[PDB]
């Protein structure tokens, strides 16, 4: 069972 | 060994930094397209004479 | 849909649907155009593996005694690169590629006044295989795709197998085509049954 | 004294190559996929006898 | 994570009710394009006399190294397109730990 | 050069399977005439039959007692009447537009094995009449 | 039948198209005399109709062109229906463009037959021509 | 090749189709006319390709022995389409080969035929032209490579190989069956030396 | 313009032009015409120098037995570059080559005028030495 | 008395090498690839006889 | 050493760099000319390293028995080139050395010759002067190779190890065939032991 | 089990719920052709009188044991 | 693998996002529907003349 | 054991 | 699989 993507609410912007 | 990535939402625009330091959703180009909420990278709307 | 249709496809773009379903993906109305990475790879392996497996030398593609005529002037037999096996008719080979040409190496010369007659396995097409080998062909094509192209290792045990059981049925073919007698097609019994 | 050719039918020897093929023919197929039905009674064969 | 190397295999584009878009994927030697011309035969929205619109995902093949292959969209066509949007996979292998 | 859409064989009275190697698209298509002292059509279901989408059965066999030496399988493709006609309400499918290429394929190989029709250039360096008379050329010199 | 032919002496201009041509470029007019002549469109024929062609001036057997050939030539580089990404599929695009490919292939069907044909009997039909230059 | 998808769909090939998608738990479809089912017809593409592959194997049912292929009198062509599977000599040695897509013999070196041959020749046939166990092990095979290449379930894979280990099985066992194979009256060979 | 066309061959030139356009390289057909005709095969025999030019691997001439060299755009009628497959998305591309392609057979088809006896100046039938069989 | 040699088709032993071989002739193959059907009626044939 | 990267590229060569790529998953390029392709250019070096080892084994196409080396006739020096994968004698223990680029008598001591040497060589020859199954083993083991260096993947390094080892076999097979060697006849002792 | 031709077309229909078709002793000689039964070794789907055959014809489940 | 997901309360309204962006509470339709806060999903009152 | 649901709280608007 | 960088947003100033 292949793992799953983690959830990643993320962002904008410079990083 | 294979891996897979999504990005959900093309909404980020463009960024100019380097592309290990930017966001899935943020590209390096973006003409004449509109960020939509609901739907997503469109074209921008026609100009009408 | 109407009508008792009789019509074909082409082998070559079935063979490349054939592999791309094989890493599931869709199929492809079309094989030209040069922008399809998927067309150009799987095009380049199943050329690659049709090439490799008429070059392994079956019944049916060792043409025997053929006769190669040199050039009139410079005496010169092409060693062709579509030459996938080229051999004496009987004994130890003598003729090797010298710069793409046909070279006599126990003689030690590139130049012949007549044709040589040789043993050799020209490049067919895909399309002038036996189904058995075309299948076999699509299914290791099918199999190095994965490999170099997908990845998953769960698609090669399924593809490893086929291609065995592919393989032994062009084995099946090769021998029921060959025929082959030990007792009087035998080269050497043949003569030890005369009485 | 009734041949019977027993065919594995998860091997891969067909006696359509055998029965057509002639002697010292070379066919397709494995030695363990071909058998025969014997009368296994040997101990109970030396008893009556 | 640049440490390792991701070989890119192939990538999709999420679409709806958009008309054609060319997708181009260039590496450092060569370039391939291609097309998400519209719906798909035998859909209901792909009809004669009407507006070519396709919904759902067109995979198309990246291959190689992640960080030598530029894909991007163009259209110049008075269809219009809706990128709902993307992903990618690709076999990553790195000889080394995050520590 | 070689022609794939007449096919012609040899009639010996006893053989009535005979090979369609070309496509065709309708059976009607296809055109079956014995030739001999004359080119006699034959019909689909009273003269002969399609065992197979391959094979052509003749219901009689032929040969030279009765007259004909030959019989030839020829693809005769409509040009006037198409298949396949798009209209603006009409969902575009695959089978449609390929029944719709394959049709003009057709017609466009017909043309270019039309040297059927004519005396054209045969496998060997020979011009060939493919068995029929060069009528009305009359007086020589 | 994709060439026709017209005699007339008479003061006569409109001519009958009887074949069925997509572009006007495809429909060639060539007066049929000594020598045949290939008259450009505007200065020596306008299309009064669809169907019909009114060439200019008499150009009756009174000049030695006499007759006048209606021959299409339908154009195989040049496709009058491009497929584009982005424009509607029209039913009359679909339709017109294998139209072209069997517009060419009727005039081969007519080209082939004209040195030498096959008539209603099954026979080659020679036109009373002798076979000259014939190898034995 | 010869196409899969141009004819009418028989009751027997759209019921193999169904068979197929269920292997990976798809429903049903009413037809196999096109509505855009890119699961039908990948279905159908590998049904298609299952039932060229077991046929070209050679069974004793749909190898024709002795068939005689006509040449064309004017060219002495003999076609070898796509459709045959296998082409071989009645006995022997095979001489013959594809070369062009026309017979070619290889000993003669000659594509040139006064006569017909005599071959023993695999043609294709309809999957409903097939026996009902061999429709069985060309489904089972089918729905095995479809959820290899287009789902992949392991679970689903280890079952349908038991399947078809069984399907091909059962098909031996209709080859013998039909077959009637006697080693010693319908031997080649031994039957000749049980004369007294 | 011709799909067909040929040139006098001479034990010096290797490199011939193709005027016409192919969809594939194996639609044109390598030929040398002689007392003997003999179709040459892709690479053994010739190769594509350029897009619009053919390089024979070996001279040929008189002294081999073939004054002449034939270069025929044939176009595959039964193998179709373009398959429509349902559920696939429809490419204008796809439409245009398979416009194309068969616009290349009936291309091919009004060229028939080269396989045929041809007409005199004086308008009779013209064998060019060849004899008439069946 | 007949002779049948079975080859496996899973092998790499060829009977085109083996035919045309002359004796003394070195020859890529395994001679567990080349086996012999033989009738397996010992049990049978010792009851019998 | 003999440089790969200095002529003109064959469509072989550019064919097996292409080969070594995809067994990574790079896709081809169109020429091998310096593009700043590190991929490519890695895949050359690897294709040239492979080429030279699997000639340098030695078969009966490449040993070249009874070639003369000449010497030069004011220094009486045969040079050994770097492009000599093996020099050995026609017959018993060899005795020539490479001593500073020359050929060396190592038994008498001298690399001065006043007539030509008569070895067993082998000369490096390029890749599409291989036979077509030789083609495949380097490009094989040059992938394999490759990806080890490079790539690294587990995956692609078993199914490479897999595609080494069955190319080599069909070299093995190839060269008993172009040998056509015999103990009975061909043997240098038992021929003369068959003599009655 | 004798299954009878048409007296006109003379062609016997190969059913599809013929789960088997076989001859009743040595080898079988009937195949399917276009869903007609085809004699392979005459190559004939004509037949004057009914062919006997070894036949499994389709039954219900409630028929089963 | 089997795998099960359970939404517990159909209390999100319509969303017109793409069904990869919606919460799972989230439907397409919603006519005549009344969202309670502790009885889910229910028919809206009837309208009384 | 088969893993058990994950508990999420969740939310609504957009997303 | 070799174990993946922690994702490490740091920071600055002194520590």
């Amino acid at each position: 069972k292949k793992s799953l993507s983690v959830a990643r609410s993320s962002g904008g912007g410079i990083n | 060994a294979l891996i897979s990535q999504s990005i959900k939402n093309l909404k980020g625009g463009i960024s100019q930094q380097p592309d290990i330091l930017r966001y899935p959703d943020q590209g390096s180009r973006q003409v004449n397209g509109w960020s939509s909420e609901t739907e997503g990278l469109q074209k921008r709307p026609p100009l009408v004479f | 849909r109407s009508y008792d249709m009789n019509v074909e496809t082409a082998a070559e773009l079935s063979a490349v649907n054939d592999i791309l379903a094989s890493i599931g993906e869709p199929p492809v109305s079309t094989l030209e155009g040069d922008a399809n990475a998927d067309a150009a790879n799987a095009r380049r392996i199943l050329n690659k593996i049709n090439r490799q497996i008429q070059s392994r030398g079956w019944t049916f593609n060792i043409e025997e005694g053929i006769t190669l005529l040199p050039d009139v002037y410079s005496n010169l037999i092409v060693y062709s690169d579509d030459y996938l096996s080229l051999m004496s008719t009987s004994g130890q080979s003598i003729y090797v590629n010298r710069g793409g040409y046909v070279y006599d190496r126990t003689s030690q010369s590139d130049r012949f006044d007549s044709g040589i007659t040789v043993n050799i396995i020209r490049l067919r097409d895909y399309d002038e295989m036996p189904e058995c080998f075309r299948y076999w062909i699509v299914t290791k094509a099918s199999r190095q795709f994965n490999n170099r192209f997908f990845g998953a290792p769960e698609v090669e045990g399924v593809l490893q197998e086929e291609e065995d059981e592919a393989r032994r049925l062009c084995m099946e073919y090769e021998m029921d085509y060959g025929g082959y007698n030990m007792l009087d097609g035998d080269a050497f019994t043949s003569g030890l049954l005369t009485r | 004294s009734k041949v019977i050719g027993l065919v594995n039918p998860a091997g891969i020897t067909q006696p359509r190559r055998l029965t057509k093929a002639q002697t010292g023919d070379f066919v397709t197929g494995r030695p363990e996929d071909i058998s025969f039905l014997q009368l296994e009674k040997q101990a109970d064969f030396t008893v009556a006898k | 994570e640049d440490i390792g190397r991701l070989q890119l295999r192939r990538a999709w584009v999420n679409y709806e009710n958009s008309g054609t878009f060319d997708i181009y994927v260039e590496n450092q030697s060569s370039n391939w394009k291609y097309t998400m011309a519209g719906a798909r035969l035998g859909s209901n929205t792909l009809r004669a006399g009407r507006l070519n619109l396709g919904t759902g995902q067109y995979r198309f093949p990246v291959v190689g190294n992640a960080k030598f292959n530029t894909v991007y969209i163009l259209s110049d066509e008075t269809t219009p397109l809706n990128i709902i949007g993307c992903g990618w996979e690709g076999n990553y292998l790195r000889r080394s730990s995050g520590i | 050069n070689v022609i794939k859409t007449v096919l012609t064989y040899q009639l010996d009275g006893s053989n009535r399977d005979f090979n369609i190697p070309f496509e065709y698209l309708a059976r009607k298509f296809v055109v079956v005439t014995l030739i001999g002292v004359d080119r006699k059509v034959l019909t689909i279901n009273t003269d002969y039959r399609f065992a197979t989408r391959t094979t052509i059965s003749l219901t009689k066999a032929w040969g030279p007692a009765d007259g004909y030496t030959t019989i030839e399988l020829r693809r005769v493709t409509s040009t006037t009447d198409r298949l396949v006609d798009f209209t603006d309400g009409s969902i575009l499918r695959a089978y449609d537009l390929n029944v719709a290429q394959i049709q003009t394929m057709h017609v466009a190989e017909e043309a270019r094995d039309l040297t059927t029709d004519t005396i054209g250039v045969n496998n060997d360096g020979h011009l060939d009449a493919r068995g029929r008379r060069i009528v009305n050329l009359a007086n020589a010199v």
